[PDB]
């Protein structure tokens, strides 16, 4: 829209407003467009005995495929936008501009996948706000798209052969951000929330739940043509924008089908004091504020 | 609310024969419908539900059917164990508030038979504990439906009497009844003939049975 | 397949609580959602409530709502009915009830409305009556006609037998009425031969367990 | 300087609190870096550890800031260092665990002797202090023994562990049979 020459302009990736203002609001859709018959929280204000909230509402039956949502500057502000094919996020970047909206984002709810995403212009892509913590999540962006086909029926399907390639490039990548003399290694999660050890997602208004082990399971640099994980759709679920649980009605449909692209991972390398050399990396996510920060790394909003 | 209403109130089926009951509802339930089973002294027991579906230990012989407002069970050949009380639910409102119908009673049809009757006067030793109640017996006799009413010098009673109705007998298909009119020593003695005059279908008169003090 | 067993049967005075109860064993508890459902004398089947036992949360019918309380315990697998402020019409059996929901510890809910499996039944009567027991008088005589009317008593229930048992055959033990004076009263009959009066006695046996109350009396000619 | 003290097969709560009343990223790790458990958004994650099974917080407490480590079951291994790094600090606290048993399992005769064995992670020298019911004491490191028990020793014994200043007590039920003259 308008470009900008002879201006620098440092970007934090990592410490950015938009995230912030975007996490509230998709909250605020999902919150109002799918709506439970019964509703969870803690309150724990009292020094002794908790009360827990309970909400209980009428609950109908709703599914469509989520629109793409911008985000536009607020009275005052401005939005810069950084043109380099392969930004980082973080330092200067004098190839930059203004603009009055983002790109248009769909917003995903999901956690290890990144679904109908954008994609790198170059090469894969990898990123994190601090890589030598084996506590923060790893980013990965692919240059090249992976269906996933997913039914109600219990499964998602996934191309063996498009999916090792795929590894392959992200492993290439990896163990040039940690030693090109790594053996890099992918394993199933480790534990915590049913969300966050399987291959968590909404798809025609229900939340499935897919075994991914089977996608992370292999070792580089040391036969099935599809790839089929089993699923499991879920009434109960927790909450993702804040502490709690929530119940939802059972499906009414027998034809619940998802066909989507996987655009990027999210990753929690293991780490931990070892002689050995060689670097673990599992399926992560949970946090939605990396689902928007992977679509928004090129953007900062600044005052006028 | 939703009000769940069965028609009829009281059905009575020859054995062997079909039965249809009808549950009706006053707005849409779709298919969360219920029927259920009862005995006399029993909890209720599960027949159906989703409006069609047996529950396990359940015989092919009951199957239900419909949708939206309009719900039927059909027991297409009554035995000995399947008359009773049968009551439909339904659950398909959100926050639940789930309602049953007043039920109808299922009960074995048979030939008419007039009841037997009989009379007893108060005993002495509740005579001499201040009270004194008089009781008159309808022995084994169908249908249900008998009128009984006390006179007391030939005078209406009214207010000073109640009934007991047994359960259809498992053996012969019949009912027993009991009225008992109640008053105090004083008014006891106030009067000399006391009876019971007793209306039935198998009567082609009605017929009193009586006793005068002393 | 679980089973439900209930607690004891309660008498209360109108203004009155009372907390009722019932194990549920046989099956993994926090998979069934239960409810009670209560039962007036004569009367039909009234919804009260519903818990859903592994959120912990209940539900509860309109017109009983801020005076009933439904709750679970996980420990011990057993479910209970708090009914608050009673009156004379919450006299009634109250029925425990509940229904298998899927694999609910796996996230799993159907969030089923019918009831499958049934406890035995708790008497709750209500009532500003006193517990006594009742005063047995005969009721003396094809052929003919005997009985022992058992008048005065509270609260239900009473058990009749003749004969200690051995006499069954033509015995009619009617159901209670509710007297004016909020006792109850009724009448057992047997009929026999006209030939057996004068040679078989006939004693009627009175059973009222809640004033610990037992009599036998004789009828005759 | 932050010193806990644990019991075998029992459950232990390490604190974490945040200087504002919010709920925030957190994690847990132990002397060699390894992820134990921590959160992302409202969610729980649990790392590769030999903790993992045993491993617990109490999400009811995330919003009032506070982001505790609960451990059931506790083995001697899980002693170490645990460290809980909240909002860019690190709170560091450390793990004994302690165990206690007898020599034998089952009943004693009057005048049979009794040792009790404590177990310990490597690296730790404790003072062990146990009483018996008639006011019997004996001290020690590793191994506590009485030579000769009297009937009146039948009962619980309590037995107190004293390390880094902090104690912890165990009860032991010990019976000695009595007889007929
Ligand atoms: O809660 C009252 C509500 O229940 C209904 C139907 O479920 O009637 C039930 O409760 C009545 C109140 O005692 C009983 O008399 C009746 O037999 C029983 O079915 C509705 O009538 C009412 O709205
Ligand atoms: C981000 O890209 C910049 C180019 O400006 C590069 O210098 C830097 O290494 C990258 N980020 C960091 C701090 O690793
Ligand atoms: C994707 O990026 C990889 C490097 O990671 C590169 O080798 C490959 O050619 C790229 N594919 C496309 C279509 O650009
Ligand atoms: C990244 O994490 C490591 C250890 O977890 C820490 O030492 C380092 O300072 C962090 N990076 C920055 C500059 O915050
Ligand atoms: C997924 O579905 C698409 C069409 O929507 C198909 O072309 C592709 O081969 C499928 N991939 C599988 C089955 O893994
Ligand atoms: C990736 O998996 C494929 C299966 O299609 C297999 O050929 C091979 O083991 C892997 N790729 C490489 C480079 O070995
Ligand atoms: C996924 O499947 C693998 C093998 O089928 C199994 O070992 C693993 O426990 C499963 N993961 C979950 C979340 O159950
Ligand atoms: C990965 O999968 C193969 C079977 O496909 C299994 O034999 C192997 O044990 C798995 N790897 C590990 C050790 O997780
Ligand atoms: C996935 O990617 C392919 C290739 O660009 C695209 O044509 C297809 O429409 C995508 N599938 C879905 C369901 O978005
Ligand atoms: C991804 O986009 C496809 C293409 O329309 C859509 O069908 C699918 O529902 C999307 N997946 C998710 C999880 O939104």
């Amino acid at each position: 829209e308008v470009v900008l020459v002879n201006v620098t302009e440092n970007f934090n990736w990592c410490k950015n407003d938009m995230v912030e203002q975007m996490h509230e609001d998709i909250c605020s859709l999902w919150d109002q467009s799918l709506k439970p018959c019964v509703k969870l929280t803690p309150l724990c204000v009292g020094a002794g005995s908790c009360n827990t909230s309970v909400i209980t509402q009428a609950c109908p039956k709703v599914s469509f495929e989520p629109i793409p949502i911008h985000y536009c500057a607020p009275a005052g502000f401005a939005i810069l936008k950084c043109n380099n094919k392969t930004f980082n996020g973080t330092g200067p970047c004098t190839n930059v501009s203004t603009v009055q909206c983002t790109h248009g984002i769909r917003p995903v709810v999901s956690s290890q996948l990144l679904l109908n995403g954008s994609l790198a212009e170059e090469e894969v892509v990898i990123r994190s706000c601090n890589f030598t913590d084996n506590a923060k999540t790893i980013i990965v962006q692919l240059n090249t798209s992976v269906e996933i086909n997913c039914t109600g029926a219990g499964h998602c399907n996934i191309a063996r052969a498009k999916w090792n390639n795929t590894l392959k490039q992200i492993a290439s990548k990896l163990r040039e951000q940690f030693g090109n003399n790594k053996t890099i290694i992918f394993k199933q999660s480790s534990g915590g929330d049913p969300e966050i050890v399987t291959h968590w997602f909404n798809c025609g208004g229900e939340f499935f739940y897919c075994n991914s082990t089977q996608l992370f399971n292999s070792t580089w640099f040391n036969g099935s043509d599809t790839i089929t994980l089993p699923c499991r759709i879920k009434q109960i679920i927790n909450m993702w924008c804040k502490v709690g649980k929530m119940m939802y009605a059972p499906p009414i449909s027998g034809q619940i089908r998802c066909s989507s692209n996987i655009t990027g991972l999210l990753l929690t390398r293991d780490g931990g004091n070892s002689n050995n050399e060689s670097e673990i990396f599992r399926p992560g996510g949970g946090d939605m504020r990396d689902n928007w920060r992977s679509e928004l790394y090129k953007y900062k909003v600044v005052k006028i | 609310d939703i009000v769940m209403t069965q028609s009829p109130a009281t059905l009575s089926v020859s054995p062997g024969e079909r039965a249809t009951l009808s549950c009706r509802a006053s707005e849409s339930v779709s298919s969360d419908l219920a029927w259920y089973q009862q005995k006399p002294g029993q909890a209720p027991r599960l027949l159906i539900y989703g409006a069609s579906t047996r529950a396990t230990g359940v015989p092919a012989r009951f199957s239900g059917s419909g949708s939206g407002a309009e719900f039927t069970l059909t027991i297409s050949s009554l035995q000995s164990e399947d008359f009773a009380v049968y009551y439909c639910q339904q659950y398909n409102n959100w926050p639940p508030r789930y309602t049953f119908g007043q039920g109808t009673r299922l009960e074995i049809k048979r030939t008419v038979a007039a009841p037997s009757v009989f009379i007893f006067p108060p005993s002495d030793e509740q005579l001499k504990s201040g009270t004194a109640s008089v009781v008159c017996l309808l022995n084994n006799f169908y249908p249900r439906e008998a009128k009984v009413q006390w006179k007391v010098d030939n005078a209406l009673q009214s207010g000073n009497s109640q009934e007991s109705v047994t359960e259809q007998d498992s053996k012969d298909s019949t009912y027993s009844l009991s009225s008992t009119l109640t008053l105090s020593k004083a008014d006891y003695e106030k009067h000399k003939v006391y009876a019971c005059e007793v209306t039935h279908q198998g009567l082609s008169s009605p017929v009193t049975k009586s006793f005068n003090r002393g | 397949e679980v089973q439900l067993v209930e607690s004891g049967a309660e008498v209360k005075k109108p203004g009155s609580s009372v907390k009722v109860s019932c194990k549920a064993s046989g099956d993994t508890f926090i998979r069934y959602s239960f409810t009670w459902v209560r039962q007036a004398p004569g009367q039909g089947l009234e919804w009260m409530g519903r818990i859903i036992t592994i959120l912990d949360v209940a539900h509860y019918a309109p017109h009983l709502q801020g005076r009933v309380t439904i709750t679970a315990d996980k420990s011990t697998s057993t479910v209970y009915l708090e009914l608050r402020n009673l009156r004379s019409d919450d006299t009634a059996v109250y029925f425990c009830a509940g229904v298998y929901e899927g694999e609910a510890d796996e996230g799993e809910y159907d969030n089923n409305g019918f009831l499958k499996h049934w406890g035995q039944g708790t008497l709750v009567t209500v009532s500003s009556a006193s517990t006594k027991g009742p005063s047995v008088f005969p009721l003396a005589p094809g052929t003919a006609a005997l009985g022992c009317l058992v008048k005065d008593y509270f609260p239900e229930p009473v058990t009749v037998s003749w004969n200690s048992g051995a006499l069954t055959s033509g015995v009619h033990t009617f159901p209670a009425v509710l007297q004016s004076s909020g006792l109850y009263s009724l009448s057992s009959v047997v009929t026999v031969p006209s030939s057996s009066l004068g040679t078989q006695t006939y004693i009627c046996n009175v059973n009222h367990k809640p004033s610990n109350t037992k009599v036998d009396k004789k009828v005759e000619p | 300087k932050k010193v806990v003290l644990g019991k075998k097969g029992d459950t232990v709560e390490l604190t974490c609190t945040a200087s504002q009343k919010k709920s925030i990223q957190f994690h847990w790790k132990n002397s060699n870096q390894i992820k134990i458990l921590g959160n992302q958004g409202s969610f729980l994650t649990k790392g590769p550890s030999k903790l993992n099974d045993r491993a617990d917080s109490r999400r009811s407490l995330w919003d009032q800031g506070n982001f505790p480590l609960i451990i059931k079951n506790l083995k001697i291994e899980d002693s170490d260092t645990y460290i809980c790094e909240v909002e860019d600090q690190k709170e560091e606290v450390q793990l004994l665990v302690f165990g206690l048993t007898a020599n034998s399992d089952t009943h004693l005769l009057q005048g049979q002797s009794l040792t009790l064995t404590l177990e310990s992670p490597p690296g730790s020298s404790p003072s062990v202090q146990c009483r018996s019911p008639r006011g019997k004491n004996i001290q020690g490191g590793k191994t506590l023994s009485v030579s000769q028990l009297e009937l009146q020793d039948s009962g619980t014994w309590t037995c107190t562990v004293l390390q880094n200043q902090k104690k912890v007590e165990f009860k032991i039920d010990i019976v000695v049979l009595a007889f007929q003259k």
